[PDB]
């Protein structure tokens, strides 16, 4: 896999690409 | 957006 | 979280594995 800059909505897409059906979290510093 |  | 690496500078997709269950 490669070193990826991920702006905050496009991260949630890229995480999708990684997780499959596993389920995942977007916990930012609010 | 995307890559290093 | 990991968002304050990603939204600003690079990450690995293996950290995105860490943010799975």
């Amino acid at each position: 896999f490669v070193n990826q800059h991920l702006c905050g909505s496009h991260l949630v897409e890229a995480l999708y690409l990684v997780c499959g059906e596993r389920g995942f979290f977007y916990t930012p510093k609010a | 957006v995307y890559y290093r | 979280g990991i968002v304050e690496q990603c939204c600003a500078s690079v990450c690995s997709l293996y950290q995105l594995e860490n943010y799975c269950n």
